């Protein structure tokens, strides 16, 4: 079990009325199986107490997804802002976007995702390709492919 | 090949700021304690060696110890960081070195490359003097010492390059 990517302060907003919750986003590979996790900060930072830890409201917000369940990544990178990505799953379940902090974190995540899918999988179109630099704000759609 | 470099040091000494200054040439004044681990890649050439370094940023806070220690293993060089305006962070250097050795399980601990950074050198009101820091470095393994400022870039690149240089030296 190895860590391919980690990023603090990835926000997710469970509903549009309530403010975004900051959390840690990680990519992990155990064998050839990649899994994406997002965990609200209060569950990492030890700020719930032993007795409440097992049934905290924040456990309802934690996500863990096997990458093979993902068919599309629909990314959105506004200038002077943080990128968002929506994972589109084979099951059709609506998932809230992850929002990255300002900077090139979106691309970095896409890059570690790509580096890890190899050699059995890859992003389509490739990150290095002309199509892979999105279309103009900026909008990306990637498919995960297994040759 | 791939040269893994890890930043350790008390909360708030400027570990994240150093990585971001070196990799992206940017500085943020904002307060946020790193919780989970992160890394960035950077390529450069050193003494005619073309190299990929992977810089691992970690939580400095005592309470977040279990979130950083699993990633000590496999490190090629450790950047132990303190802030020159924070004597406590300086006094913690030994404990940081001890902690790394314990969790990284390195065969030869007194051969292992450390590089020591006294960050925030742009702050004139110091609590640690240069000679004091130089003296500690010499009496605890004869490590390279750099006075750095992530805010104004002072010696930031020099420090990371020396880390690669130290790694290159140990491959023998
Ligand atoms: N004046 C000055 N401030 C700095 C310098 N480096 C970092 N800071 C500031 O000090 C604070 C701490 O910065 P961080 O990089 O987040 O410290 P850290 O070591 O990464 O802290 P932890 O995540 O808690 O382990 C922030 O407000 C930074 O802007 C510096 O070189 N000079
Ligand atoms: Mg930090």
């Amino acid at each position: 079990a190895t860590l391919l990517y980690g990023k603090n302060n990835v926000l997710v907003q469970p509903r549009d009325d309530m403010e975004a919750v900051p959390g840690y986003l990680s990519l992990h590979q155990t064998a050839d199986v990649m899994t994406l996790k997002w965990t609200p900060n209060q569950l990492m930072n030890g700020s719930v107490g032993d007795l409440d830890y097992e049934k905290s409201v924040y456990w309802d917000y934690a996500v863990t997804i096997r990458l093979e369940e993902i068919v599309y990544l629909h990314c959105h990178q506004q200038v002077d802002s943080g990128g968002t990505v929506v994972l589109v799953s084979q099951d059709g379940i609506q998932r809230p976007p992850f929002r990255f902090p300002k900077g090139g974190h979106l691309l970095q995540f896409l890059s570690c995702l790509e580096n890890g899918l190899l050699p059995h999988g890859q992003l389509d179109p490739p990150l290095w390709s002309q199509r892979g630099k999105g279309k103009v704000a900026t909008d990306y759609v990637f498919r995960i492919i297994y040759p | 090949s791939l040269f893994k470099i890890i930043l350790l040091g008390d909360g708030g000494v400027g570990k994240s700021s150093l990585m971001n200054r070196y990799v992206t040439n940017k500085f943020d004044s904002q307060l946020f304690h790193t919780i989970g681990v992160e890394f960035l890649n950077k390529d450069l050439e050193v003494d005619g060696h073309f190299v990929t370094m992977q810089i691992w940023d970690t939580a400095g806070l005592e309470r977040f110890r279990s979130l950083r220690t699993p990633f000590y293993r496999g490190s090629d060089c450790c950047l132990l960081t303190f802030s020159v305006d924070d004597s406590q962070s300086f006094q913690n250097l030994s404990n940081w070195k001890k902690e790394f050795i314990y969790y990284a399980d390195v065969k030869e601990p007194e051969s292992f490359p450390f590089v020591i950074l006294g960050n925030k050198t742009d702050i004139k009101e110091r609590q640690v003097s240069t000679e004091e820091a130089q003296a500690w470095c010499k009496d605890n393994g004869d490590y390279p010492y750099f006075e750095t400022s992530a805010k104004d870039s002072t010696n930031v690149a020099a420090a990371f390059e020396e880390a690669v240089r130290r790694i290159l030296a140990t491959e023998d």
